[PDB]
């Protein structure tokens, strides 16, 4: 057991768009989640099936940090139950799930003057993601009867639209880095734990 | 178990110094954020400071920065907080709370010293008539400093339709009260009605004859 | 500027179930978990819930948590009221921006006796504060519970910004309250206008009194 890569999911560089959410496999390593919830920077940060607080106590097989860019006034989708366009065709989060959300602003590094159009996000898709889906489909989405096979025009919608993210948008259409931690219960051996090292 | 006490609390007139202090008992002092938490008489509760666990950052209401310092010590698990150049607003009760992380959780809540800051000092009251118009008269306890002050009707025979309501604090600093006497309508003319103030911290001792 | 809104009083029987909401303003409710602090009058506040909807240890299973989806709010709801949950009842949380917000708390008054209306008595300047170049109406409240009301002072019918000193309602003898406002002026403001209004507010129902002052 060893101290987890936090300072790589989060204290990250670039980040993937919403559509081709990211995702690291954290094992092998005991955590540190002081840096975490002593934040206090982050503007949503939710954790839903576990107090952060009864976290070091605890130990787990694998953790899943998924992490991807969202316009903040649709972070409130990525909580269970919530929907939208993001919860429905982006990523969808699990009724039963356990885990936590945190997102913070980031339009100093993710919005260039003119439209930052590096992250993406879905606008068409006949199934909702079905939880933890992933829908990274570039074909062109069939509005009409009469099929596509290519360039758009009606009847034919790129399923994929952009972010203008601008320095001086709105408050709520800003670029959120947000960061979906998973937690794993199997009964096999665990290599995650919380300053708990007492166990190994 | 655990408990929170705080003292250092008092009187003191506006631009003084004043220095809280909580002492905790209970749980590992090293592992929670310490906040302070006031609430003025009859208003509801404000957030004012808050301490890191380590006691690297702090943080304060914007109401109270380049004033009020906060300041821990984990090894003698106490918690101040120095009020330096204190206003008139600041008057509440302070409480010292736990944390544990930044989100949330105000977990325990001592019982909180109260700050008073207020220049005026100890002054009799003035009293005024209330002339009624059944119909009700009364007294008119205005402007005395600390509360109490008592007011007895007709020398302290009448009882019957007296209600002395409470004293407002003035934005003077001064308090100020009220006392009716609801009287039957055939008594006004014959009846006396003479009040009785008795405000023993200045010992002035004012009755006043209500007539209509 | 993020503040958090809430309803001044609720009232309820002993054994039905209320609901008190918590609106956010200018930021967004359910980005940040949610607390509810109980404070019985006199008395340091105790959680009732924390993190949305947990109970600490202790709290009994009438109290619970809820986090609206939809209208930006979260609602705590005591099933099964008793007497003993009468309180004030404030909801806090914590934003990016603003830090630790409070609101404005509700005094949650369960149901003793039946409602009732205030009594309203108003008082114009006494003859003897004019000849001493001072002037104050007195506006005497009494027997109504629940217990909180709404003062408000209409110069000839218009709004009166300052000048204005309210109480807090107190318990009477006959478990009703009680509270009185007083209204500070000139000699010079009196005589001008018409007439000065005293609105009180209580459960929705508001009794007005009003005086002249030529004579
Ligand atoms: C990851 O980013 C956080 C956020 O800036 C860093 O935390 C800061 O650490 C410095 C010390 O170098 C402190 O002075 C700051 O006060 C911290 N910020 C906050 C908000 O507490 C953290 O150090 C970074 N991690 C690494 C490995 O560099």
């Amino acid at each position: 057991t060893n101290l987890c890569p936090f300072g790589e999911v989060f204290n990250a560089t670039r980040f993937a768009s919403v559509y081709a959410w990211n995702r690291k496999r954290i094992s092998n390593c005991v955590a540190d989640y002081s840096v975490l919830y002593n934040s206090a920077s982050f503007s949503t940060f939710k954790c839903y099936g576990v107090s952060p607080t009864k976290l070091n106590d605890l130990c787990f097989t694998n953790v899943y940090a998924d992490s991807f860019v969202i316009r903040g006034d649709e972070v409130r989708q990525i909580a269970p139950g919530q929907t939208g366009k993001i919860a429905d065709y982006n990523y969808k989060l699990p009724d039963d799930f356990t885990g936590c959300v945190i997102a913070w602003n980031s339009n100093n590094l993710d919005s260039k003057v003119g439209g930052n159009y590096n992250y993406l996000y879905r606008l068409f898709r006949k199934s909702n993601l079905k939880p933890f889906e992933r829908d990274i489909s570039t074909e062109i989405y069939q509005a009409g009867s009469t099929p596509c096979n290519g360039v758009e025009g009606f009847n034919c919608y790129f399923p994929l639209q952009s972010y203008g993210f601008q320095p001086t948008n709105g408050v709520g259409y800003q670029p959120y880095r947000v960061v979906v931690l998973s937690f794993e219960l199997l009964h096999a051996p665990a290599t995650v734990c919380g300053p708990k090292k007492s166990t190994n | 178990e655990v408990q929170l006490v705080e003292s250092g609390g008092g009187l003191v007139q506006p631009g003084g110094s004043l220095r809280l202090s909580c002492a905790a008992s209970g749980f590992t002092f090293s592992s929670y954020w310490m906040s302070w938490v006031r609430q003025a008489p009859g208003k509801g509760l404000e957030w004012v400071a808050n301490i890191k666990q380590d006691g690297s950052e702090k943080y304060y209401v914007d109401s109270v920065k380049g004033r009020f310092t906060i300041s821990r010590d984990n090894a003698k698990n106490s918690l101040y907080l120095q009020m330096n150049s204190l206003r008139a607003e600041d008057t509440a009760v302070y409480y010292c709370t736990r944390a544990g992380w930044v989100r949330g959780a105000f977990d325990i809540w001592g019982q909180g010293t109260m700050v008073t800051v207020s220049s005026a000092s100890t002054k009799g009251p003035s009293v005024f008539p209330l002339a009624p118009s059944t119909a009700a008269l009364g007294c008119l306890v205005k402007d005395y400093f600390p509360e109490p002050v008592t007011v007895s009707w007709n020398s302290g025979a009448l009882t019957s339709g007296v209600h002395t309501f409470p004293a407002v604090l003035q934005s003077s600093g001064l308090y100020s009260l009220s006392s009716v006497v609801t009287v039957p309508s055939s008594s006004l003319g014959t009846q006396t009605y003479i009040c009785n103030v008795n405000h023993k911290p200045s010992n002035t001792k004012v009755d006043k004859r209500v007539e209509p | 500027n993020f503040m958090l809104t809430q309803p001044h009083s609720v009232s309820e029987s002993p054994g039905k179930t209320v609901t008190i909401s918590c609106t956010g303003s200018s930021g967004s409710i359910a980005s940040n978990y949610v607390q509810w602090y109980q404070q019985r009058p006199g008395s340091a506040p105790t959680t009732v819930i924390y993190e949305d909807n947990q109970r600490p240890s202790g709290v009994p299973d009438r109290f619970s948590g809820s986090i609206d989806s939809s209208s930006n709010s979260a609602s705590l709801t005591i099933s099964g009221l008793k007497t003993e949950d009468e309180a004030d009842y404030y909801c806090q949380s914590y934003d990016s921006s603003n830090l630790w917000v409070f609101g404005g708390g509700t005094k949650l008054t369960v149901l003793g006796q039946p409602k009732a209306a205030p009594s309203v008595t108003l008082f114009p300047p006494s003859s003897e504060e004019l000849q001493a170049n001072k002037a104050t109406l007195v506006c005497l409240i009494s027997d109504f519970y629940p217990g909180a009301v709404t003062v408000a002072w209409k110069a000839d019918s218009s709004p009166v910004k300052a000048g204005v000193e309210t109480t807090t309602p107190s318990k009477q003898s006959n478990n009703k309250y009680a509270a009185s406002s007083y209204l500070s002026l000139t000699p010079e403001q009196w005589k001008s206008h018409r007439s000065y209004s005293c609105q009180v507010t209580h459960e929705g129902s508001t009794v007005e009194k009003t005086v002249a002052p030529t004579e």
